[PDB]
């Protein structure tokens, strides 16, 4: 009768794959198999993981469309216990649990998944620190860390993203004093690219979230927490700021470009999420914003296109309700709405890959996801075609 | 980690009880008490190992990774992959 | 009023206006009634709202947060102001209901006053005199629980809640508010010094859990006394600056990549040491032979000359102790295996 | 209808019709080779009475219709009812 | 016990519980869920066998689409060393030697494939004899061989081809002088069938090309050394010769009726290549040739329809340049186009009954396994649709 | 050849037809010494080709 081999290979920590294959397998196993217009889907509260804390960012996995990742600041119900909490969701069977966990000791402000590589997760920090994160392997800690020094990110970084394919791949990210940095995957200790954002008289842009153009990299586009929306290129002939656009009176909260391709080119199209209610939507090419959203006052955090629909997006209101704007049919009018129920200040939204459904944060860490009206989902060639006269209505 | 392990793998349906067995049966783990659990997971022991000498007829390649019985009274759990035998009590529902 | 946005091309002709102007005092009322709305909605301070800790994730600083929503409060109560003055048409004041309408809402702008809280944050600032200019770490003492002793930890000579003002300053600027000159000048220096601080912080706190670490293993600080030594040479090189100088910039890095060199060899010789001393204990309980014997003394020769070829400090003295606990458990065992 | 149960089992994926397995070891149905498509089965009832003993040791009421064999290849599905046991081949896809 | 009373024990009516078990067990298995440009593909060159001696017949097994039939011919290094010799190579495992090698006495100028027999190769000699090759056995002579007689062929046959359902075939061959012939496969002594092909009387046809039409296997077309293509029809009343086309004022060098089906008809397409890189797009209804694709100095040796796609089709050179023709995509430039290394005069090519790779013959021996882009090679279902537009085009 | 079947009936066209191969009689004379280069071929090849 064995004692202590038990014991001492309970000790030993060679549970990796153990581990990993019984997650990946035993909520598959809480099947049920036993012999004897919007609406909800599938609503997700982390007891452990998500009691009282913020949605920081959420992203869906393009290699697996169904792994979704969110972050979260420091928590202010303990600071001894874990602060940068980050959350790999997961649609493959309903399990109240997350999928994958991940800590860094900093608060982690935004995530997102690694084009180059369909497993690795890099997220930005609030101490401006870049975080590497394995997915395949069992791990809590950061696999890799940006060094913080004068020459990369000091200031908390809050978008990142990869660029280019899986072997033209390039990791851009943004600190908010207005430092890009280019770095790769295989490395993530020494930037390959760095330089301070400037609009001009040397002085930064205070920069919030960055998007690009859909199917084209470098010549990027990034908003200001003062309120203004610039266009700069990445390399080109010349670095830094190439346009400032007359852009919106509060600071801007979330920016993207369009995404749906189609029989027509709207890759030139912005949609920003300022401070107030004021979802824009203006081009590349012109310097006044062409339209503007206006319901309500205070604070329209995130707007994000349908990557299917091409007239179609959505944006998240702090006042607690996500309205899905179309703008084939309407220009004043939200054509769907929905409020998480509890009224919660809702923070970001995340188109999921292919549309046909949408991920909400919220400040409560109740992220939800839910799917749209077939009817309104997919797009057709009368969409773009409208869509285009819409455009040429002023 | 050890218990973390067990109280997820546990409260996910309120599982009656489980223990970690790392090692060919005979475990000295119990949950609910002694007798009911290491009997019963050496028993469970034998028979896996008569099922991946079955599932090796066929082919040798072959190895057993997952294995579920669900019958009118109980759902027996077991995922083998070199030494790692699960055990599950739970209602067959 | 989208209704009529939609309809806007015979108001010239005063055909239409006669039943704008007949629903004009439900317009009126009803516009009223959502101003009280918003106007509840400020009641609620910004503290009090969620708004507030949104804004805090958003790099907001509180009193910048609490100006900028102010302000855009007073936006939109300026929109509402000119939307209903362009539908409805020129002079509504005039209507008894037009006149306490814009009664009410410039008293309610009265109340959303923005300039004060500006004032009060500027007067303290200056009051509080913050400031950087010192010492570029200071060693302080504190008798931190759990010994005795006064434990002299070594500190940076930085607020970390300093740069939190610039970011202020950096928001008020472009806000429209004009900020002291010292102020401005304070906030400049500490915006573009903060980067030489917050890596000299880390890199000390990195070092002294890392050092922390390794007297946590006594068995290890005799190897890696020489990193010590350097690393204190590096500090007591630097510790003699004052606070603002022209070698800031490569002292910082030379002394972060110190630290991360010591660091990373620290856990390398750690888990090293870790895998000699339970080969060792193995080698203990090893059963009798001397090929057993001889293969565990392989695998501790073979560790001992990789450990040798990193080229670390103080080498010999830590093999001759190992040897010598090598030689006493294998007199121990030699003295089982002869009874 | 037999040939109901056939073309139903037939839709499954990896699935060729209906192969019924009495408690001879014997298929009472052909629709694979018969050697091997015998002997697993043979294989297969021995290690399914065995495990109605392992069960009936601690649970002399419960029934056995459930069983995962799944392997990274195919997965079998046995089922018992009395004396007729399907074994259904099926891609884990 | 045996399989007598199994079957009225299921006429038996106890089988509600099993109806019932069986249906329980299938609708709870239901849900299902996971656990967790051209390019050289290959080379085959031997060197015992391959020194020149031109590459002449290539050919997949429909039963084995890993199996590859070569037909090296001409002698004259060594008078001394075998004559014709056809080798057979496999796809499945990479190896530098073909999986076996046969030798016949005369210079093998066609072979193939049959179908009835998995493990027989047949091929035409130039000599006029029908050749097999048992590959139980392991004598590399013939092991049934036709007579050379008056009766069978006695000019160099070029054309062999084994047809029919698997209980009703008839190795079909053609010679030179223009006699078709039927034998059964298992019976070559004597030739069961045969009729000497003749335009308008007292007009024989230099035959040099032939090809069964998918499916039909009474009327086929084939195409003269004199460059005047034919349909005829091989039983019936009008058994011979049914067509004079105008054709081409060169050689015929290669036939092959259209190789698809699943949507509108094309069997009465058929391309033909011609001795001055003429390759003609052309049906068997209209008496035009369709369309007449030229280019180059030199000329095509050989042409084949695509397997799977209802518009692409194969062009040999003497130049070594392949090209695939993608009629719907364009109908003037080729579609992709690349030259085998050393500009050696191709001869012959023969596409994977898969259809996803192509084969080429060589004017050295080198037979090229080319691989092919996934886009270029898999039609679409609308692709039948534009492939009938193109035609009625013009 | 087939850049300017391109044409075919368009330089029926008062205007086309002096747009066209008055600036391109020189890309005539290129595709003159084309066909010089396709002869290249026919100069020396007879019982070697």
């Amino acid at each position: 009768l064995t004692e202590e081999e038990k014991q001492q290979i309970l000790h030993s920590e060679e549970f990796l794959s153990f581990f990993d294959h019984s997650t990946r397998i035993v909520e598959r196993a809480l099947s049920e198999q036993i012999n004897i217009k919007l609406s909800l889907n599938r609503q997700f509260f982390d007891e452990r993981w998500s009691k009282h804390r913020v949605v920081s960012c959420l992203d869906w996995s393009s290699q697996y469309p169904e792994l979704l990742v969110a972050s979260y600041n420091n928590n202010e119900d303990a600071p001894h216990e874990p602060d940068g909490v980050a959350l790999v969701w997961n649609m493959k069977y309903k399990k109240t649990t997350p999928e994958y966990v991940f800590h860094c000791q900093s608060a982690v402000m935004s995530a997102t998944f690694a084009k180059f590589h369909p497993n690795l997760v890099v997220g930005g920090t609030y101490s401006g620190q870049i975080v590497l994160w394995d997915n395949r392997s069992n791990k809590r800690t950061p696999v890799q860390r940006t060094p913080l020094s004068a020459a990369a990110h000091t200031h908390p970084v809050y978008c990142v993203n990869v660029v280019g394919t899986q072997n033209a791949h390039n990791l851009i990210s943004i600190s908010t004093d207005g430092k890009i940095c280019s770095w790769s995957l295989d490395m993530l200790s020494h930037p390959q690219d760095s330089m301070e954002l400037v609009h001009k008289q040397s002085k930064a842009v205070a920069v919030t979230s960055m998007s690009f153009p859909v199917g084209d990299v470098n010549n990027f586009v990034v908003g200001s927490e003062e309120g203004s929306v610039y266009t700069a290129c990445r390399h080109g002939s010349k670095a830094g700021i190439s346009e400032m656009f007359e852009g919106h009176q509060g600071p801007i909260t979330g920016i993207h470009c369009h995404a749906a391709v189609g029989a027509v080119d709207f890759s030139h199209l912005f949609v920003t999420s300022s401070f107030d209610w004021t979802v824009k939507l203006w081009t590349t090419k012109n310097n006044k914003p062409l339209y503007s959203f206006e319901d309500n006052a205070d604070y329209v955090y995130d707007v994000m296109w349908s990557p299917t629909h091409p007239a179609l997006f959505a944006c998240v209101d702090g006042m607690g309700r996500l309205d899905l704007w179309n703008l084939n049919n309407d220009t004043e009018v939200p054509t769907a709405s929905i409020s998480v129920e509890g009224n919660p200040a809702l923070n970001r939204v995340r188109w999921t890959h292919s549309g046909r459904e949408i991920a909400v944060g919220d400040s409560e860490g109740q992220i939800v996801i839910y799917d749209v009206g077939e009817q309104i989902a997919v797009p057709r060639n009368d969409e773009w075609a409208r869509f285009g006269r819409t455009l040429a209505e002023i | 980690e050890v218990e973390e392990t067990l109280k997820r793998l546990q409260s996910q349906k309120g599982v009656q009880g489980i223990i970690v067995v790392n090692t060919e049966g005979i475990p000295i783990k119990s949950t609910m008490d002694n007798p009911t659990t290491t009997q019963y997971a050496s028993l469970m022991h034998s028979f896996i190992l008569k099922a991946r000498s079955t599932v090796r007829d066929i082919d040798p390649q072959n190895d057993l990774t997952f294995l579920r019985i669900r019958s009118k009274k109980n759902e027996i759990m077991v995922a083998p992959d070199k030494d790692y035998f699960l055990i599950v009590i739970q209602n067959p529902t | 009023f989208r209704i009529f946005s939609r309809f806007n091309a015979l108001f010239v002709r005063p055909h239409i206006r006669g039943a704008i102007r007949e629903y004009q005092t439900q317009l009126i009322q009803r516009v009223k009634d959502d101003i009280e709305s918003l106007h509840d909605k400020f009641k609620v301070q910004y503290p009090q709202s969620q708004a507030c800790k949104m804004s805090h994730v958003r790099d907001l600083p509180p009193v910048s947060g609490s100006i900028i929503w102010a302000k855009q409060i007073d936006r939109q109560l300026t929109a509402y102001m000119k939307r209903v003055e362009d539908v409805l048409g020129k002079g509504w004041e005039n209507h008894v209901e037009g006149q306490k309408l814009k009664q009410d809402g410039d008293s309610f702008r009265m109340k959303l006053n923005t300039q004060e809280i500006f004032d009060d944050w500027a007067r303290k600032v200056q009051q509080r005199n913050l400031g950087v200019s010192g010492r570029i770490f200071t060693i302080e003492s504190t008798r931190v629980r759990g010994r005795t002793g006064n434990v002299l930890k070594l500190k940076v000579n930085f607020l970390p809640e300093i740069i939190t003002l610039s970011k202020e300053v950096r928001n008020l600027k472009w806000l429209g508010f004009r900020v002291p000159l010292a102020i401005v000048n304070k906030a400049h220096q500490a915006n573009q010094l903060y980067p030489f601080a917050i890596s000299l912080i880390e890199s000390v706190r990195t070092y002294e859990r890392t050092c922390e670490k390794v007297e946590e293993r006594n068995t290890i600080s005799l190897l890696v006394a020489g990193l010590k030594k350097e690393v204190q040479a590096l500090i007591a090189e630097g510790i003699a600056l004052v606070w603002e100088s022209y070698k800031l910039d490569p002292y910082v890095q030379r002394l972060a990549e110190t630290v991360f060199n010591f660091q990373e060899k620290v856990d390398d010789l750690l888990i090293i040491e870790e895998k000699i001393d339970l080969e060792v204990r193995s080698l203990e309980t090893c059963m009798y032979d001397h090929k057993t014997f001889s293969e565990i003394l392989n695998r501790v020769q073979k560790a001992v000359d990789d450990l040798n070829l990193h080229s670390y400090s103080n080498l010999p003295i830590w093999v001759n102790k190992l040897d010598m606990e090598i030689e006493r458990i294998l007199g121990v065992r030699l003295q089982a295996g002869l009874r």
